[PDB]
Formats: C-alpha cells, structure tokens, sequence
C-alpha cells in the first residue's frame, strides 16, 4: 500500500506544479498586454480631446 | 487562504474586464453615429510500525490530514484556471476595437481639416 | 538640494505673474471684450503652478493653487473640468491636510451625481470614508459612506463589489455590539456566494463569522443556528470552524473554562488568529 | 509559489480599475460632444 | 437539409444584386454591399466560394481608397480559405503582413506570421518552410521586446530542429533560453527542465562529453542537482558505459511511474538506447 | 539579400527626398523621416534609424506639438538602447523632462525605472542606479501605488547593504515589514523582512542585534515561533564564545533545510570573517 499513496501524493505535487508552470506565464503574458492597452487608450482619449477642441475653436472663429 | 483570495480577485477582474468591454462597444457605435451625422451636415497508514509507540500515531495522522488537504488544492487550482484563459481572449478583443476607433477619429479629423481647404 | 529653493521661488513668481494676469483681465474684458482668452489662459497657468508645487513637494501650495484654478473654471460655466480640479485639490489635500479634501470631494460628488454618473460618485464615497477610517475613529460616518456607495453600487447592477462594503459595514457594525445587522449581512453574503463557481469556496467562512455574533446573544440560539446551516450546506461539516464550535459549546456547557480557553490556543497556533476574532472570543469567555 | 502568484493578480487588478477609469472619462466626453453637435446641426439647420 | 440550401440561395441572390447594383461614388456602394454579400455567403457556409467573393470584395475595396479596409478584408479572407487551397490563404494573408509591417505594426505582422507557419505545418509535410516564418516572427517580437512570444518561437524552432537531427541550432537555443529564464526573477523554476533537453541532445554526438556538459550545467546551477531529471540522466549514462538494456530500462520506467512521457521525448530516448 | 541594399537605397532616397523638401523653405517632411526610420528599422541598421527618429522629433517639436514628439524621442531611445546604451540615457531624460512638465507621473516613473534597469545591467554604476530608483519610488508614492514603490524601495536597500552603509538597509527593512505586517495577504512573508534587518545589524555589532532583535520579538510575537529567531539565537550564542565551529555547524545545518539566496551567504560570510 506504501507505493500507492506515495506516488499518488507525487502525482498530484506535480499536476499542481505544471498547471502553476503554464499559467504563470500566462499571467506574464496578460500583464504586458495589458501595460499596452493602457496607454494606447490614454493617447487616444488625449487625441480626440485635442482635435475636438481645435474643431469648437475654428468654427467659433467662423462663427 | 492565498488561493481563496486569487481567485475572488481574479472573478472581480473578469467583471471588470465585461464592463469596460462594453464601454469600447458603446464609444464605438456612438463615434460612428456621430461621424456619419456631421457628415450628413453639408489508506490504512503511512508509516511502517517499527516500534509502534505513540510516535508513529501523530505522524501518521499528521499525513493523513496534509493527504486531504492536497486534494483540495488540486480542484481548486483547475478551476481557477479556467478563468484566466477567457480573460485572455476577451482582452485582446477589446484592443483591436480601441485601435480601430482611434484610427477612425484621426483620419475624421484629417478628413474635417481637408474639406476645409 | 537646489529642488526646494529653486521651484519655490519658480513657483512662486509664476504664481504672481498669474495673479497679476487675472487682475488686468477684468480690465481687459471692460476695454475691449477680449472674451474668456485671458481667463483660460490663468487657469493654465494656476494649472502649471499647482503641478510644479506638486513636484516640489510643497502639498498645500499645490492644493490652493488647484482650488484657485477650479473656482475660476466653475465661474466659466464649466462644471466638468471645475469637478476634476477639485478632485485634485482633494487628493492634494488628503495629501495636505484632509479635512479641506473632505468638502472638496463631496463638491466633486455632488456636481458628478447631478448629472447621473452614479460609479464615479459610490467611488468617491469610498474613498471619503477610507479617509475618515485611516485617521478618525468615528465609525458612524463611514458605515454612512459605505451604506451609500453599496447603495449606489447596487442601483448599478454591478455585483461582487456592493457585496464587499457590505461585509465592511457589517465587520464594523458587529465591533459596536450590535450584532443583528452583522448577522443579517453575514447571512445574507453567505447564501449568496454558496452558488457563484469561484467564489463557492469561501462561503463556509462568512456562515462561521455568524455563528460567533450569534453566539453573544445567547447560546441556545447559537447550537440551534448551526444546525440550520448545516442541513443546508453539508460540506460546512469538514471545515475546522464545525469542530471548533462543538468543542467550544461542550467546553462552555459546563463552566469549563480551561478546555476553552486550550482549544483556542491550540487552534491559533496551527493557525494564527486575527485581532477580530481574538476580541470576539475574548468577549464570549467573559460570560 | 502560491505567495508569488498573489502580488501578480493584485496588480493586473489595480491596472484594470485604472483603465475602466479612463474610459468611463472617455465615453461622457464622447457622449456631450454628440449632444452639443445635435445642437448645432439641429439649430443651424 | 433546408437550412443549407436556403442560404446559399439566399446568398447567391445577394452577390448577383450586388454584381448588378456595380455594373450600373458607385466603388463605395459597390465594395459595401459586396462585403454584406460576402457576409451572408459566409454564413451560407460555402467556404470556397465565399472565401472567393470576399476576397473578389477586398480587390475592389484596394480599387477604392483606403489601406485599413483592404488590410482587414484580406485578412478575413484569409481565415475564409484557411478551410480552402491553402496557397491563396498564404498569398492574402503574407499581402497583409506587407501592408501591416509598412504602417509600422509589427506586432500584428508577427501574429500573421505565426498563424501562417501554424496553418503550414498542420496541414502540409514540409516543415523547414514554416522554421523561416517562426524565425521571422521571433525577430520581429524580439525587436518590439515582447520577450515570452520571442521565447515561445525559439523553443518551437529549437524543438523542431532538433528533431531535424540539427543538434547544434537545439543546443543553443535551449541553452540561451534555460540561462535566461535563470537570470529572470520569474520562470526559474522552469529552467530546470530546459537543462536536461540540452543534455539529451547532446548525448547523441557522444556520451563522454556528456559529463562534462552535465558538470557545467551542475555548477552553473547548483539547484538542477536536486532535479530528477539530473538523477535521472546521470543514472543512464552510468548505465550506459555497460551493454546492459535492463538498467536504463528500469530507470525510465520508475521515471515513467510518476509522470508519463511525451512523444518527444520519448521518440529521442529511444533513438539514444537503440544506438 | 535584396532587403538590406533595397531598404537602405529607399531610406537614403526618402532622407534626401524629406532634406530637399525642407530645403524648399513640412509634416509630409516628418511624415517622410518616420517612415525612412522605419524601413532602416525593418533593415536591421539598428544605428542611424534613432538619428532620424530625433530629425522627425525635433521638426515635429518646432510646430508647439509634443505628444508625438515624446513618443518618437521614446522610440528612438528604446532603439539606441542595444546599438548605443549612452545616447538612449538622454533620448529618455528629455522624455521624462517632457513627460513630468505635461504631468503624467506615471510615464516617468516607468521611464526612470527603465533608466536605472539598463544603468545596472549593461553599464557599471550603482549610484545612478540607486537614484533612479529612489526617485520613480517617490513619483509612484506620490501616486499612492503601494507595491511599485515597495519593490524599488526593496531593491535600493538590497544595492544599499550590498554596498552602502546598512543605515539605510535598516530603515527601509523596518519601514517595509511594519507596512506589510498589517496587511492581510502579506502579512506572511513579513518575517523575511524583519530577519534581513537584524543580520545588518550583525556587521556593526553584536549588541546592536541583539537589541534590535529583542525589540523586533516584542514588536511582532510570531517572529518567536520563526525559526529566523532560533538561528540568530543560536549563532549569537556561537559567537559570543568565539567558538568558529558552532557557527559552521549550525549555518550548514541550515543551508541543508533550506538553500541559500546568495545574498544571506555574503552576510553569513562577512559575519564569519570578522568573528576573530
């Protein structure tokens, strides 16, 4: 019966052990996508804001 | 008590992660809206019994429990897994979308400076 | 270093070049109407001024000079972009002195919530009573704040985050010696995340965190309540917290104090305890 | 290693609460510029 | 089934509208309503014929003047004959990857490398074609610093080559991966297991500078002792040395006992017992 | 192959073509340099491509516009960051000027803590290193994000005791181990923190460590129960008896239950040394 469990105890070390492996670098991965997601929408927002405000600026010169 | 509080954020980081989907789909629809108005405009044990004693008791015991304990883990661990792998599509959905708007409102207004002249 | 004098005078003299442009302005707009060129132009400049006091270091210059900027752009009719200095000037003052932040932010509250934007508003409450907790004891007014951003979070239909300034409030409320709201939200929080996948593991703890504030009350309505959790949740049987209730209600059944008092040693050393249920377990022995 | 994993999700986490930020900002911005362009166009016209 | 047919009528009738609605300012008009009938050719699951009429659509949508547009329609036309002659897929979508890289995304262009040298290798024998889109891909992600797609590329070419008996290019890419994960504050405990592939690549030039390469890798990391997959290599080499099949036999299977093997390496323990 | 003499020959072509149309007195101009920089980019002439990056910066700079500008002297940083480490140093302090006066902390905390990683890795100095550090911890406190300033505190006390006086490694150990003591998912590792902060007290003195631990115990009980407690005891007591082999047993004792950072090994060694 030793064998047994203690294998089974090892097997189990090391299914946690590779899930942990795989998804660790998953997270790595989401965490640099993240980081540029981030700023691609700041700039966006910042863009829009500028050339929203050239456009109020011009017409009220025109009008 | 480490995995528990893992997975409780990560199921608040997928609810968040939903809503700012929806956010980008709203700007989207609105942006074009708008673009195209102003357009229109214009085990038994675990140890061997050597010497029995009360020593070999607690052991035994002891393993048994770290036994149970492990099995937990596992399931725990498998479910939280399936979380992260969603999260990852839905993000780099949402990326493509954002790009995509920015583009459009830069030659929108590339497009709004040349009509002028 | 060089930082301090150096951004200090900077500051300082940008500062009265502002003040100076702002009082020509009105004469400015009585000669000739130039518009709101001028005044924007200050705020800018009040704007630049707060930054720079804020990377020198020098909090409450940065806090009055985005005061002035706000005030300013409110008088221009624009409530938007009055709201977001506030909003600095109160994290300046919470970086400065708090108790300014305090009407700051609730002026940012007030102006976003006129118009509906309800999430930034539950945030900003959120954020009020933290500050109200870190420094000041007075728990009323932050179960208040975080009655209402709850209030508010759940108006939003966003669930998992009302749920804990909820468990806040109740933690809070039980510390006051009034336990039925603490056992209402303990319950309440429990049966709900019993069927939520992820979260299904952490419900056993909330059912404990009940019975203890039950267990004040008296004991009989303590035993009974366990039972009805039970039944309900079978797995609640192989948590600890099941084993150390029964041995704790057969320890107090009798006035034995000391296997009480040993079962809770025993159990904080495999495990340490928390400074909550430390005082809870104090209490309950008193009897 | 279940120590390591903690800090990593509580930082994704916070950078997911700051973007939602942004783009709450975002949108009302977008949203009182299409009402103001209805006003102009609708007065205009 | 109805389903089927009703929809390829229905989706036919549109491309004909569509066709005729053109044949009648009209370029923006007649890529729009080609592009709704290629989306109801689509979900009329005709994969040939759809993939064709969409990208028919992206050509005339190239003929009207935009860059983004043809570049999405191509790429959509190409996951429309990724089910198709795998040529025309290749040829969309390598158009796109030019059009991406000129904008200056490289990312992007890296990800339709990649998606390529996938479809290539799954579904045709010729593998050293797609060793030159993963290489190129991994330049690309290298150079934009993502350094876990760069990692996942060479360790796919490294893999494949040294499957290709080109035991050299394996060696040092798996080395310089293992050295770097090592370095990195994260992922070291992965790097264990990089180690023992270089060394079983290794043994198949010869078995006495094994040791020596074991040695190295022990004391530029101490901890890969404690591995068993350092136990277990040292263990049949020692074997080895004497022409006994049983010994390295009963150690692979007490290895195997915990954790099964994959076909890898499995292939490549045969091909160094054999021999 | 055809790619490097074709990309360069076109790259040589849009320079000349942009210089001419500068010469006539312009964004077509800018317009015309980044993609230039671009293909030299994709010709893999790593050097010269941020010459032109800065060319384009610059002119787009001279029309008041400064987003763009920032991200383009950015990306001609991170571009001479292999070919030329010195010159991507000042491409990022103007980034990081531009940046900090239009005041985005955040992008200047990233850019600094990017300054000091290539400082310390490709380039020898620890000073630079250490002020950098400490100075994107500043930005991000200001900004209250907790962890980012915790790491680079950790790591310029890590530099600090590795060479500085322990004064400062003391500080932030005590600083940080207080902070995390509190906090509920933290509070685990927090010992750690504290054993560090004692073993600097070794290198000045015994008694200096033996009050620093007692108050340390007083001020936290579990660090009794740690077995960081019972081996500084016991090696104190070694040393104490200027016994060398006590000191041996009971640090390879240790290093058997648990391997060693490499960092604990220095001390250990430092401590030993000076036992006399």
């Amino acid at each position: 019966t030793r064998h047994s469990e203690i294998i089974k105890l090892e097997n189990s070390i090391r299914e946690l052990h590779d899930m942990f492996m795989d998804m660790a670098m998953l997270v790595e991965s989401q965490g640099e996508m993240i980081d540029r997601i981030e700023y691609n929408v700041e700039h966006a927002v910042d863009y829009v804001e500028r050339a929203v405000s050239d456009t109020k600026k011009a017409v009220k010169y025109q009008s | 008590d480490a995995g528990i509080r893992t997975l409780v954020m990560l199921d608040e980081q997928g609810e968040q992660l939903e809503r700012i989907e929806e956010g980008m789909d709203q700007i989207n629809k609105d942006m074009k809206e708008a673009e195209k108005n102003l357009t229109d405009l214009g085990s038994g044990g675990f140890i061997r019994r050597v010497t029995n004693d009360a020593r070999e008791n607690e052991m035994d015991e002891n393993l048994e429990q770290v036994s149970g304990i492990i099995g937990n883990l596992r399931h725990m661990a498998l479910d939280m897994g399936n979380e992260i792998d969603t999260q990852n599509r839905q993000i780099d959905r949402i990326m493509e979308k954002a790009d995509s708007n920015k583009t459009r409102i830069d030659e929108a207004n590339q497009r709004a400076t040349k009509m002028l002249g | 270093g060089m930082d301090t004098s150096g951004k200090q005078a900077e500051a300082m003299a940008l500062l009265a070049e502002a003040e100076r442009k702002v009082k020509n302005s009105q004469s400015f707009f009585s000669g000739l109407f130039g518009g709101s060129s001028k005044i924007e132009e200050a705020c800018e400049i009040y704007a630049r001024a707060a930054n720079m006091f804020k990377m020198a270091k020098n909090w409450s210059a940065a806090g009055n000079a985005f005061c002035q900027a706000a005030q300013l752009h409110l008088q221009l009719q624009s409530k938007h972009d009055a709201a977001t200095c506030f909003v600095d000037a109160g994290n300046a003052f919470k970086k400065a002195d708090p108790q300014e932040a305090i009407n700051c932010l609730m002026r940012a509250i007030e102006i976003y919530t006129d118009m509906g934007r309800f999430t930034i508003a539950a945030k900003h409450h959120i954020s009020i009573a933290e500050i109200y907790e870190t420094e000041l004891v007075d728990v009323e007014k932050a179960i208040a704040h975080y009655e209402q951003s709850a209030d508010y979070y759940k108006g939003e239909e966003s669930n998992s985050s009302a749920n804990k300034c909820l468990l806040k409030v109740a933690g809070y409320a039980a510390q006051l010696e009034q336990y039925q709201k603490a056992i209402d939200i303990y319950e309440q929080v429990g049966t709900s995340a019993m069927d939520s996948p992820l979260l299904k593991y952490s419900a056993k703890d909330y059912f404990f965190k009940a019975a203890l504030c039950h267990f004040c009350i008296d004991m009989l309505n303590a035993k009974l309540a366990v039972q009805k959790y039970e039944e309900l949740f079978p797995a609640f049987s192989d948590s600890r917290e099941c084993k150390l209730m029964k041995k704790l209600l057969e320890a107090h059944e009798e006035q034995n104090v000391d296997s009480y008092t040993e079962s809770v040693k025993e159990y904080d050393s495999i495990s340490r305890l928390d400074q909550w249920l430390t005082t809870m377990l104090l209490r309950i022995k008193k009897t």
